[PDB]
């Protein structure tokens, strides 16, 4: 979406993923506190609009964050989100037109979820017998599954070079306390962990967990009047659905990451090659390493060596997930768009201690996807271009 | 419930001819755009409901595949599925019959047909997989 | 929320509502179809964004209604919006939004809910499944209920007076295909039905029911590069959270529908009394009484005598409910709101038949809620303000 | 396997171990002094720092409802109601009694009883209200 006026992002907010006993609503308003309090905010109506991102937790999710803060009421309409796990992205994403068009100066998207204090039967996860995939068995971890072996087929990839994902995933998050699990993984360790479906083992597949994480965005009058330090430019932001046939595609390829980062290059006036740090939806191992190449910060068949040659790492091309991705900090389905974003922003600012990338970057992008019925890759797709927005 | 669930999937993809012929799998070619497409009520290239059935090929080619161990509630594990793409550049998503660490991509297969799941009497679904040729 | 420019409704749809074998795609698909060909749009490529409502379908409803009209892709961002009932009538709203600013001059908003497939009967719905009232074994009718009670011990009247709402609505929908329960019934049928949650009896609650609707919206060029016969004007729309407190609120009073109310009339310019028709949220009898004195159709305390009086029937100053409203057409979570929309244009235009009010309507306001919040009357409220747009 | 609540709640029913009466807990705030049940952050002044207040065990029923048609999984018929406090707090709650009997502005008093069975199928403990004599 081409913005009609600068976007700046001011302050964000992150819980601890993981395991939680407090539910979606508490972990959303501690989100959502500490971004308006990251924003230097006095008068909490000065936050004109609202939107959160959740999947399964309820149907007035935002109003439920909201409502603990004095919040709700006429001078705040809120409206919650879904598309599987783009929702936490969407809900920035709609706070960030209502600031580009004029309509607010000031709002906020959350995106929050716990899964683990629920009952989720494990139907809610997967589509009904009606799709016509799933009357035939499939589930995600083999879709996917089926991606890496084509990989493999047309590259040379082993098991063990997929499994170098979670390593580095991992490896990036040794010193952030917001993730669930980090630091040193072996590669057999991973490759050794049981097999769901060849050749994606468990430690390959990001788990269900529970976060949140919310973004204030806002003009750059608001910025200048809120005294925002290190206003982080929105450069570009783009949502897309996922085209629907029946033909052979190439897999390893992804129709719609490609389309949305192509469009979210051309929108923002920056291509691949200058973005710093990437996070990414990285459900499972192979999708970051076909994401290098669907988003161009390579060729088609070069992921491999880009993941090899250590392009996707400290020192890089491009540092790739950053904060430990899906694959660290788990995957509440509502949050993790929200909360790529709030990382990414930290990141800029040069924030995050024993896990901040040095230089400091100046470009950070951001990805999820979500859903897929048969015939589509993903039923959607909203990726972010954040640029530092402070002079010198 | 005593009004029985399906025991077939599906009438208008997988044909099974009533005189005994073998059977195949179907698509169906919008009139208008000619896009070829499993059935559906209006081509999503178009808008056109205008169709003429096409008889697809019982010989495809693996895309790729996986080896479940893990899998849909219900299911006898390890099971096989893949993507099949036939020579009308359709690609079918099916079980392949065999056992694990067997398939190869671009292997050859061939239409055959058996029980894919259990319905909710406790009775098998009957449809398309797909087979080693040799 | 004030328009940046004119926007106005051009195809509407709508399925029949009540116990669908068909899911919720499917209904969805159909609604947005009907809308689309009403609209004189016969190619997948022309509407420029989508919105849909949901309660408890899908994560990704949306994408699901679409897949099979060709639509996804990268030129139709989908997204998906929560706010219990609010949620079809928010669908709408976001599609005005995106016209009003000019990010689209053509849009679509969706409502689709299937229910019966996906539960069993014999319950009530709780209230949000986080809340603390659920754990107490709060449901929806009870919540309503409790209104009534506390109504009755207030002003002396009867459930014989509470049930002139059903005999009145289900009037109104005798003549109307689409809804699930319809024709004459009396007062005494009405009372004699079984109770449900005292003082409602079955027949005071709305219907736990499957359908869809949906709206096209654009711009006022778009309209004539369509040929629209008959373009209803957007002249507000307004989306509010509920405040929050546990204080002992008087709830024969409603805080966010009376304040939604009055902001819908400050921004359209238009008055209570100048409306002629109005679908209103009546989920259960005492809903639509209270609401005549909420939404100042009337002065504090002429609720009744409104009623009694006929003047919110055929003749009267507004005929409520002239669809059959929720106690006729049943109550799909995510499409009611969406539905109001389509058949208050459909009366606007002259096209209701056997049921379609005269004179014809100019101005048609419409109202949903969206609850289950503890501390809140409604955790959300989205009205609209239509009115004719073609000249003469 | 670890075994679920027998109980709700102890941030809102404090049941004294020696024996006294149970009594629910409301908060007050000590920046602004409004009170509220338990909360990790005033709605009023978002301030965190509170004291713990016993509330009146008597209250008055608001509004009731005798409920017919219930939760999936719970028995019927029951009772709940919005009851009101003297400290201008009001509670949801279940009423103990029969259907048919309760009106508004009713007197009742907290009494501790069964309001579910959990996932075990034990009885979840949790407050309730009665008539008085
Ligand atoms: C009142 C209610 C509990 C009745 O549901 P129920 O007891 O389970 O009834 P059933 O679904 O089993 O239906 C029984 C029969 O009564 C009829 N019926 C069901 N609900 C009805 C209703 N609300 N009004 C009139 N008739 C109804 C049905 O047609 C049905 O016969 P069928 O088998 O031919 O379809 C349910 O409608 C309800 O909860 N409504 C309120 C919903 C709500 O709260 N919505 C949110 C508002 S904010
Ligand atoms: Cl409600
Ligand atoms: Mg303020
Ligand atoms: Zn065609
Ligand atoms: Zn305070």
């Amino acid at each position: 979406m081409k913005l009609q006026r600068e976007v700046y992002i001011a302050g964000v907010g992150e819980t601890k993923f993981g395991k939680h006993t407090v539910d979606f609503d508490v972990l959303g308003r501690e989100a959502a506190l500490q971004a308006m309090n990251g924003s230097n905010i006095d008068r909490p109506d000065m936050i004109q609009s609202a939107y959160v991102g959740n999947g399964m937790n309820d149907m007035t999710t935002g109003q439920a964050v909201f409502r603990g803060l004095g919040m709700c009421g006429p001078n705040l309409p809120i409206i919650n989100v879904q598309s599987a796990c783009s929702a936490g992205a969407m809900a920035v994403f709609c706070a960030i037109k209502d600031v580009a068009t004029g309509v607010t100066d000031l709002s906020i998207g959350v995106g929050t979820e716990n899964h683990t204090m629920h009952r989720q039967s494990g139907a809610a996860f997967s589509a009904a017998r009606s799709d016509i995939e799933t009357m035939h068995g499939a589930v995600m971890t083999g879709k996917y599954a089926m991606r890496a072996t084509r990989y493999m087929h047309e590259t040379g990839a082993t098991i063990e070079d997929l499994a170098m994902i979670t390593v580095k995933n991992r490896k990036h998050a040794t010193h952030n306390p917001y993730a669930w699990f980090k630091g040193a993984i072996t590669v057999e360790e991973v490759v050794n962990s049981r097999m769901v479906a060849y050749p994606m083992t468990l430690q390959q597949c990001c788990g269900i967990a529970d976060g949140a994480a919310a973004v204030v965005v806002g003009s750059k009058e608001m910025m200048k009047k809120l005294g925002i330090a290190k206003p982080v430019k929105v450069a570009g932001v783009v949502v897309e659905s996922g085209p629907y046939h029946n033909r052979p595609r190439d897999i390893t390829g992804d129709d719609i990451t490609e389309t949305t980062s192509e469009k979210l290059y051309e929108e923002s006036g920056i291509g691949p090659k200058e973005v710093n740090i990437l996070e990414l939806h990285d459900a499972f191992t192979i999708a970051e390493l076909l994401y290098y190449e669907c988003m161009g910060l390579c060729k088609k068949g070069d992921g491999l060596k880009f993941l090899r040659d250590g392009q996707s790492t400290y020192g890089g091309q491009c540092v790739v997930s950053p904060r430990g991705g899906l694959l660290s900090y788990g995957h509440p389905i509502g949050a993790s768009g929200a909360a790529q974003i709030a990382q990414n922003v930290k990141q800029l600012r040069g924030e995050c201690g024993g896990y901040q990338v040095g230089p400091t970057p100046k470009v950070a992008m951001s990805h999820v996807t979500g859903g897929g019925l048969s015939g589509t890759e993903h039923a959607a797709c909203t990726m972010h271009m954040l640029v530092k927005g402070w002079g010198s | 419930e005593k009004e029985p669930d399906i025991t077939f999937f599906h009438p208008d993809i997988l044909e099974v001819p009533k005189d005994g012929g073998l059977p195949y799998l179907k698509g169906y070619r919008c009139k208008k755009c000619g896009q070829l497409d499993f059935k559906t009520e209006m081509c999503t290239n178009c808008w056109s409901e205008e169709f003429e059935m096409v008889p697809l090929s019982r010989r495809g080619k693996v895309y790729s595949f996986s080896d479940i161990y893990i899998g849909q509630q219900g299911l006898a594990t390890p099971y096989i599925f893949a993507y099949v793409d036939l020579p009308e550049n359709l690609r079918v998503f099916a079980q392949l019959e065999g056992e694990v660490d067997t398939y190869r991509c671009d292997e050859e297969v061939e239409l055959t047909l058996g029980p894919i799941r259990m319905n909710n009497d406790n009775l098998p679904i009957i449809s398309y997989k797909f087979k080693k040729i040799a």
